[PDB]
């Protein structure tokens, strides 16, 4: 799943929105079965059907917030018309946040999944413009 | 931390069998001895990060005589070829391919 | 057990770890590790209870099944390079597969299921073996095939280990429990700058090594393996209380203590590599360990929990326990920070 | 179908793995591991392993899985569709790779795999008055003196061990 | 980073180069903070056995302070003898590869244009 | 990559020694004594070169002078040869020790009317001198240049400047 | 020291058989004439073949055929 | 590469997921563990053999002996877990979460 | 290719003499039979000292198997290494006995 997050950032901002949208879903849901399989791993579910029932709502759950994160940025970067900018990621991530908020049912975890998630994508758009890698190659 | 007690004390405790190209009983040469002799000759004392790109050849022959990828794919080729000249009758084999004529010695 | 059979079977312990060390051949490299674990499994069923037997049980099979992933990496090795030398890996499924087992015998995480019940489950002595001797020779392999190691990940399991390991030990009571998860943690500090500069991998190792040698002699000094028995020490022994709250302080990596210096020198590495934003989660997941190295420290040397009348009885008695190399760890755990070029001597 | 029985043995050597990996019950995991056994010393017999093979029967399966299915005999109190499942899908997966590696003479599972026989890949000369592989496993004396050490050594603390364990005090 | 040079002689602790460079003094204060650790160990291991601190075994904190001592004049002998090893590197790896280490024109500021930001 | 470079199938014909292997083993020893010299020859030549053609002639002289080997044996004794390699060639392992007296009847038949001594235990297992005019090889691996080493280390160790210079500690 | 050897003959004398062809394995091969022809007979036994030198001009303890005097000789294990 | 390197990976991968996915015998655990052994065997085998390098040859016994002095091992402590509890099922060996 | 045709004939003539053994008495229409130990419906009693003879022999049988190159490690030309290697093999196993012999490991299958 390398080649699903250089597939989300090959499309410039602002520009395609539904190959953004479903590359992002797409990215959600590959998380969302990881989730599920360390979950079904570590838990035993009680049956089979409790098993594949939690696996789906973990997908679904991730899949929809990478969904509405890529059309929310996708949709502020247009009507903005500022591609390189991470106050759309912020959005995005918000709007992820308040996805994850309405899965779980609650607007405390909401506003909290708002917040981090937003400052959280607002700091991979940056990290995108400034070139900061996380796994650095060794230089030295 | 590789204590290095072996060329320290002078002692072989496991270089012995380290290398195809070493010392074997009888004198029996490995299958690729001439080729891992040619990769360590050229790698040896260079460092491995300098070994990696300006020996890359000799290590390329070297595993092309280990797994024989090259030469199996070749003959792959050449195998599969024939039986499609054999299927459109464009090809019929000699009789030394066929076990039709004495063999040499 | 005969005590010649336990200086036997510990010497066999480290011969194992010896001949990983020495030795130029990968099945030597192999035998060391089987050796190491054939002669730990006693060590670990010393008392002869059904928690050391399940311990024994499920190091056996977390190490069995490393060893066998460490043979099938040598024979791949074998495959692609025809020869036998303890360097760098000629496949990166190789490298992958040995990496692979040397997290495992590691016990870093996702592979860290088995320390902390391992480590519950057999006696302080052994406890120590497993979490300072047991990483000797895995981390010279790794040590010794860094230019094959891939990079994403050994940093996975790095920052895995650090994150797990720091969450692990904030719901802990139990002591063995609380050293597995700060075991863990170190190891992903160890690893995350092995491609970097593995002079501070060593820097980091010997570090680790000495505060938790001192914090489970301190644990065998006062026969304690709860919070809550940890927390009768100040009317038993003041002394062990101040040597636990300093040696708790440096292993979280408060300065001027000597734990500072690992994970310092670590992000004076990190940096110069231009990875700034990796050292930096690391070092903020640092501080779940220094919480529960906090809470420990809050039970037994900056509060005083109620005691026991029996209590009273233990006064008339002092230690008589062999407390080897206790003020010496004590000290080298504590203030050896303005000591700290002294790490060029692992160059 | 003659020039390919080092193959074929190698398939059913992967289909008594399913045998046991499915694990039905130890008894027939271990008849199933012995089977494998067998099959797979064939394999080593067919490259002029002699000795390995009979190695493979000797100390493998006549020396070692005699213990394992002695100490399965001391437990399991004598007398799935999970073991089913499992193995038609190893079966089913394994004839998979079969079918593509014949009918492409290549695959890529993780690496890439000719599909012709693996006769081809021997050597065209002789080793003389001897068996290499013989001389090779005759060479643990003369230059594998640290092995012998350590490996004696091992078997040693190996029994020290077992009665330590086995003990109970 | 240093493994190829400390590896055509292994295992050795002090090479024989190391004679060539100057020893920590007796009154060095890295060697005199280690005496303090010894001193320290001292103390910790009369209060740990509940002996009176400063009194008791006076063999034996001279002992620890002797060890520490000794240990730590070696120590810093290879210290400082791997941080000579690692500029002898450098200096010989510079002079080595010129192409890689140009000598920069310093300009003046005279010359050397900034922009200025007046706080205000 | 290159080419290979077979030899013609002309290059390859000679008259072959088409004898069983108990023929050819009843003779060795005298085939070791008489045809010493071309067969020690060809095998330096296919030690030295490493390459079967690169020693096709001198292979030939091998089967050159095999043949006239067994044919000065089917002129003069061609009875005791046979009567021999028939008893060499019974036994499943074709032993010496069966077939001591045709043996001696075809030692003796050979000593008297070719001169030929069967040599002793231990004297064709020798390591000969062979003296050749074809030149030695002189990159019989065919091995390319070598890379340059890394520059070793020279000068007298100078202490460090300032130190370890490490961020604020001045030794 | 003499009866103890007695007193395990008569007890246990399969350990005490034992040990005496144990220790004979062990000490008698250091002290026979004969241990020098096995190491001798194993060295004279050609498995490979005896891959001829390039004559250069020098070699005067090289022979140039098989029935040249000089060159090891196997007349002692002939002979024994 | 070779055809039945292919098989013999397969049936170590095959051994894994087996010692991988536990059912309720630690025997069978054992099993798969000998079959990841074994296979090992016959793949070290078939490249010693193939390679003619002939001090390896002494490596698969090494590898044999060696692991199954490790089977023993692990065969005695299945027999301590038998002697606590009966017999060898993985769920009784679950003191260690508490 | 001999041995493969020795080895299917020795398991077909095995094969067809217990097909003939289990199913020529039952061409036979006898009577139906409905039977209603030692022990009466105990569980089998582990025994350890079974567990430790199994053992002992795996152990000692991993010392055969280094033992078994030895006629053709007597024709090596390092030969005092070979023969103080094999006589240190036969010592180890040799020591291994008196270790299971001396802690009471051989008793009651002495
Ligand atoms: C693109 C593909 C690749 C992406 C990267 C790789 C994927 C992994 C990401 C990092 C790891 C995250 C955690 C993975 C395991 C999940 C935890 C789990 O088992 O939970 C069950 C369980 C929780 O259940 P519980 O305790 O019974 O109580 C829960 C309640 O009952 C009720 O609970 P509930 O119903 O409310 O929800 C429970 C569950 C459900 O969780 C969910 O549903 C959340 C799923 C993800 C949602 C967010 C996705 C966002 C994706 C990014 C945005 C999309 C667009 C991006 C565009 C590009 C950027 C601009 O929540 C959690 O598991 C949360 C804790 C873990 C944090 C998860 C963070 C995921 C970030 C993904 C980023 C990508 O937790 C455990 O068992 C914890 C112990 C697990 C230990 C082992 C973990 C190993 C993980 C390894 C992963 C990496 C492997 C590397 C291999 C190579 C080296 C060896
Ligand atoms: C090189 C690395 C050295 C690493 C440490 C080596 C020793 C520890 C390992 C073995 C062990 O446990 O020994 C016990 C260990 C003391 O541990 P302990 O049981 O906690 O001692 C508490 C009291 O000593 C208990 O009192 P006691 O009444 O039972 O006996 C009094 C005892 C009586 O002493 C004797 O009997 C000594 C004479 C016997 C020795 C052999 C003579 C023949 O006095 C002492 O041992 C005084 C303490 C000596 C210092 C111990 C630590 C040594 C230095 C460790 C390395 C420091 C590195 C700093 C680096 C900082 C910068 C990075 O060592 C000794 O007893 C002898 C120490 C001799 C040091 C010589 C150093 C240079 C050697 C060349
Ligand atoms: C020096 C530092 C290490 C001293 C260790 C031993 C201290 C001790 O036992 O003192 C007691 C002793 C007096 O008491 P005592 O009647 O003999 O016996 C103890 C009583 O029974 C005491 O009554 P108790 O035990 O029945 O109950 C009261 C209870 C009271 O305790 C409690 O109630 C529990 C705790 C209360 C709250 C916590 C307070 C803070 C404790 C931790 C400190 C953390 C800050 C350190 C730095 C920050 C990083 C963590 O426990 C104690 O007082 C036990 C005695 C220990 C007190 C002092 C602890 C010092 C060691 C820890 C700090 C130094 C090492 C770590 C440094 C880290 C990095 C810089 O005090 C002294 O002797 C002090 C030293 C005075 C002379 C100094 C001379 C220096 C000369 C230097 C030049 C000569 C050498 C040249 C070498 C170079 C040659 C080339
Ligand atoms: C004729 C033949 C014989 C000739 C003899 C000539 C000499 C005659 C006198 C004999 C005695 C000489 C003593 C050594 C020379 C002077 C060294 C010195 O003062 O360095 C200043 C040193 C650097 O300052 P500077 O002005 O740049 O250099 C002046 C000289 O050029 C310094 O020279 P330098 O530049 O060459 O120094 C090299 C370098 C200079 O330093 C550096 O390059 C910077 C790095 C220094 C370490 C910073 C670490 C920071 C993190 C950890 C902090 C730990 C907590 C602080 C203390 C807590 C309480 C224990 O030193 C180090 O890196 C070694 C570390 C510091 C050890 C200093 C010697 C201590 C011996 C006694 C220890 C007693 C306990 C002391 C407290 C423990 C902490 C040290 O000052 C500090 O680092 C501040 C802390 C003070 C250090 C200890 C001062 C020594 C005297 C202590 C007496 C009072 C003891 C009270 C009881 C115990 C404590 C409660
Ligand atoms: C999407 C499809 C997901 C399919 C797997 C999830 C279903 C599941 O967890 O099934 C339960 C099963 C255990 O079976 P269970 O019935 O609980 O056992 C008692 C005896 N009947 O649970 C298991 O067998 C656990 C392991 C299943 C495989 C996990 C990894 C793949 C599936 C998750 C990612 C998709
Ligand atoms: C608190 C947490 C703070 C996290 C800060 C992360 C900052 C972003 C760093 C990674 C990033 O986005 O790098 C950009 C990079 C694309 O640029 P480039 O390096 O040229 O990639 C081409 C590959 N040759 O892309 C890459 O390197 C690969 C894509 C990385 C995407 C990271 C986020 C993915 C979703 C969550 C996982
Ligand atoms: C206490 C110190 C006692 C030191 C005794 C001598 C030890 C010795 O000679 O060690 C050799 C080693 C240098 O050998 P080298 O091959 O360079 O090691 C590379 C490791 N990756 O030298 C060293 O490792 C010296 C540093 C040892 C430090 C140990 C305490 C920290
Ligand atoms: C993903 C990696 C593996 C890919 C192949 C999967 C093969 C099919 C197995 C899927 C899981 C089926 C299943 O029920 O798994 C659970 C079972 C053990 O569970 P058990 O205790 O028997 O029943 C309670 C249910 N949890 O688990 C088992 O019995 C698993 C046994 C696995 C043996 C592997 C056989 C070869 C498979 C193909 C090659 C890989």
């Amino acid at each position: 799943a390398k080649t699903l997050l250089h597939q989300y950032w090959d499309i410039p901002e602002g520009t395609e929105c539904h190959r953004k949208t479903y590359a992002a879903t797409s990215i959600g849901g590959a998380s969302g079965l990881v989730v599920s399989a360390y979950s079904v791993a570590l838990k035993t579910p009680t049956s089979f059907l409790e098993g594949v029932a939690r696996t789906g709502r973990y997908t679904f759950t991730a899949a929809a917030i990478g969904a509405i994160f890529g059309l929310t940025s996708c949709i502020s970067a247009q009507v903005r018309e500022k591609p390189d900018d991470p106050l759309n990621y912020l959005i995005g991530g918000c709007a992820g946040g308040l996805t994850l908020g309405a899965r779980t049912r609650s607007y405390g975890i909401g506003a909290a999944a708002c917040a981090y998630m937003g400052l959280t994508a607002a700091l991979v758009k940056m990290g995108q413009l400034e070139g900061w890698k996380v796994f650095a190659e060794p230089k030295v | 931390p590789f204590f290095d007690v072996q060329k320290k004390l002078g002692v072989d405790l496991d270089h012995w069998m380290t290398i195809q190209s070493a010392e074997q009983p009888h004198r029996i040469p490995a299958r690729c001895h001439a080729f891992e002799k040619e990769w360590i000759e050229c790698a040896h004392g260079i460092g491995s990060i300098r070994a990696e790109k300006e020996c890359k050849i000799e290590f390329e022959d070297f595993r092309e005589c280990l797994l024989r990828q090259k030469t199996m794919k070749r003959l792959n080729a050449i195998k599969r070829q024939r039986d499609k000249l054999i299927k459109e009758g464009k090809y019929t084999p000699p009789p030394h391919h066929s076990g039709q004529e004495d063999l040499r010695p | 057990m005969n005590p010649i059979i336990l200086i036997i079977i510990l010497m066999t312990v480290m011969l194992g770890t010896i001949i990983v060390m020495i030795s130029t051949h990968w099945l030597l490299i192999w035998i060391g590790f089987e050796m190491n674990m054939l002669a730990i499994i006693p060590i670990m069923m010393k008392k002869h209870n059904p928690r050391a037997t399940e311990a024994s049980t499920k190091y056996f099979l977390t190490q069995s099944t490393a060893s066998m992933l460490l043979m099938m990496a040598i024979i791949i090795n074998l495959m692609f390079s025809g020869q036998w030398t303890v360097m760098k890996l000629f496949n990166p499924m190789a490298s992958m597969l040995m990496t692979m087992a040397l997290a495992m015998k590691l016990g870093m995480a996702p592979f860290h299921f088995w320390v902390p019940e391992v480590t519950q489950g057999i006696p302080l002595s052994s406890g120590l073996i497993l979490l300072t001797w047991q990483k000797l020779a895995p981390m010279s392999v790794l040590y010794q095939i860094l230019p094959s190691i891939n990079l994403d990940l050994i940093l996975t399991l790095s920052i895995l280990s650090i994150t797990i390991g720091g969450w692990g030990g904030l719901n802990q009571t139990q002591l063995r429990k609380i050293m597995a998860y700060s075991s863990i943690a170190h190891m992903g500090w160890m690893t995350a700058v092995l491609l970097y500069n593995p002079t501070m991998t060593l820097l980091n190792l010997i570090i680790y090594i000495i505060m938790t040698s001192t914090m489970f002699t301190l644990f065998m000094a006062n026969s304690t393996t709860t919070t809550l028995s940890l927390s009768h020490t100040w009317n038993k022994a003041p002394i062990m209380t101040i040597l636990v709250l300093i040696t708790l302080l440096s292993m979280g990596g408060l300065p001027p203590l000597s734990g500072f210096m690992p994970k310092w020198m670590i992000i004076q590495e990190m940096t110069k590599n231009d990875s700034i934003i990796l050292p930096t989660l690391m070092a903020i997941t640092a501080l779940l360990n220094l919480y529960f190295y906090m809470r420990l420290t809050y039970s037994t040397a900056l509060t005083m929990f109620p005691s026991t009348n029996n209590m009273k009885m233990k006064w008339q008695f002092p230690t008589t326990k062999r407390m080897t190399l206790l003020p010496t760890m004590t000290v080298l755990s504590t203030m050896l920070l303005p000591l700290t070029p002294i790490l060029s001597i692992l160059e | 179908m003659m020039t390919y029985i080092v193959f074929i043995l190698s398939i059913i050597f992967v289909m008594g793995f399913v045998g046991f990996s499915s694990k039905p019950s130890p008894i027939y995991g271990g008849l199933g591991l012995i089977v494998s056994g067998g099959v797979g010393c064939g394999i080593v017999l067919n490259f002029g392993g002699s000795f390995l093979g009979l190695m493979v029967f000797l100390i493998y399966l006549g020396g070692m899985m005699v213990v394992f299915g002695y100490t399965t005999a001391m437990a399991t109190e004598q007398y799935n569709k999970v073991v089913l499942g499992t193995f038609i899908t190893g079966l089913l997966m394994e004839f998979l790779m079969v079918y593509y590696v014949l009918k492409d003479k290549e695959v890529e599972i993780v690496f890439k795999f000719n599909g012709m026989g693996d006769w081809v890949i021997y050597d065209t000369g002789d080793s003389g008055f001897f068996s290499e592989e013989a001389m090779g496993i005759a060479a643990l004396y003369s230059y594998g003196t640290w092995l012998v050490i350590v490996t004696g050594w091992s078997l040693l603390i190996g029994v020290v061990v077992i009665m330590e364990i086995t003990r109970g005090n | 980073m240093m493994t190829g040079r400390q590896a055509r002689a292994p295992l050795q602790f002090l090479p024989d180069e190391a004679r060539s460079l100057p020893p920590p003094k007796l009154t060095d204060p890295r060697l005199a903070y280690i005496g303090f650790l010894g001193y320290c160990s001292g103390l910790i291991d009369n209060a740990i056995r509940r002996r009176p601190v400063l009194s008791a075994g006076l063999h034996r904190q001279f002992l620890y302070i002797t060890s520490f001592v000794f240990v730590g004049y070696y120590l810093l002998k290879r210290q400082d003898y791997m941080y000579a090893v690692r500029d002898h590197d450098m200096f010989s790896y510079i002079k080595s590869h010129p192409e890689d280490f140009p000598e920069k024109d310093k300009k003046t500021y005279r010359e050397v244009f900034e922009e200025f930001h007046p706080v205000r | 990559p290159g080419i290979v470079e077979l030899p013609s199938l002309e290059d390859l014909k000679v008259q072959e020694v088409k004898v069983s292997s108990s023929v050819l083993k009843a003779a060795a020893h005298h085939y070791g004594a008489q045809c010493d010299k071309p067969n020690k020859e060809f095998m330096l030549c296919r030690w030295e070169e490493k390459d079967p053609r690169r020693c096709l002639e001198e292979g030939k002289l091998v089967n050159q002078c095999a043949l006239e080997f067994f044919r000065q044996i089917k002129r003069h004794c061609a009875e005791p040869f046979t009567e021999y390699w028939t008893c060499i060639d019974y036994s499943g392992l074709q032993l010496f020790r069966r077939c001591r007296k045709e043996q001696a009847q075809f030692d003796k038949c050979v000593l008297d009317k070719l001169g030929w001594v069967r040599p002793d235990l231990g004297e064709l297992s020798k390591v000969t001198k062979v003296k050749t005019d074809r030149p030695l090889p002189e990159n019989p691996y065919h091995s390319r240049a070598r890379p340059e080493p890394n520059p070793e280390v020279e000068g007298d160790l100078k202490p460090a400047r300032h130190g370890s210079r490490l961020f604020f500690w001045t030794m | 020291v003499a009866a103890f050897l007695k007193n395990v003959w008569a007890k246990e004398p399969v350990l005490v058989a034992s040990f005496a062809i144990a220790g004979l394995a062990v000490i008698l091969p250091t002290l026979s004439p004969y241990t020098k022809y096995s190491l001798m007979i194993n060295r004279a036994t050609p498995y490979n073949y005896p891959v001829p030198l390039r004559d250069d001009g020098n070699m005067p303890d090289v022979p140039s055929h098989p029935q040249d005097p000089q060159g090891p000789s196997l007349e002692w294990l002939k002979r024994l | 590469m070779s055809l039945v390197y292919m098989n013999i990976m397969m049936a170590f991968t095959v051994s894994l997921t087996g010692l991988l996915m536990y059912r309720s015998h630690l025997m069978s655990s054992l099993l798969c563990l000998e079959g990841m052994m074994l296979s090992l065997f016959i793949l070290a085998t078939l490249m010693i053999l193939n390679s003619h390098f002939t001090l390896a040859s002494m490596m698969p016994i090494i590898l044999l002996v060696f692991a199954a002095c490790e089977a023993a091992l692990g065969l005695s402590l299945l027999v301590m877990v038998s002697n606590t509890y009966g017999t060898d099922y993985v769920q009784n060996l679950n003191l260690l979460q508490c | 290719m001999n041995l493969m045709i020795t080895l299917l004939t020795n398991f077909t003539l095995a094969t067809l003499l217990v097909t003939i053994a289990f199913w020529l008495p039952q061409l036979n229409v006898y009577s139906e039979k409905t039977s209603p130990d030692p022990m009466g419906s105990a569980r089998l009693p582990f025994s350890m000292k079974f567990f430790l003879v199994a053992i002992t022999f795996l152990l000692f049988d991993l010392e055969i198997a280094l033992l078994l190159p030895l006629p053709w490690a007597s024709q090596t030309t390092n030969l005092n290494t070979m023969l103080t290697m094999a006589l240190l093999l036969i010592f180890l196993l040799a020591v291994s006995l008196a270790y299971e012999w001396t802690q009471k490991g051989l008793e009651w299958t002495e």
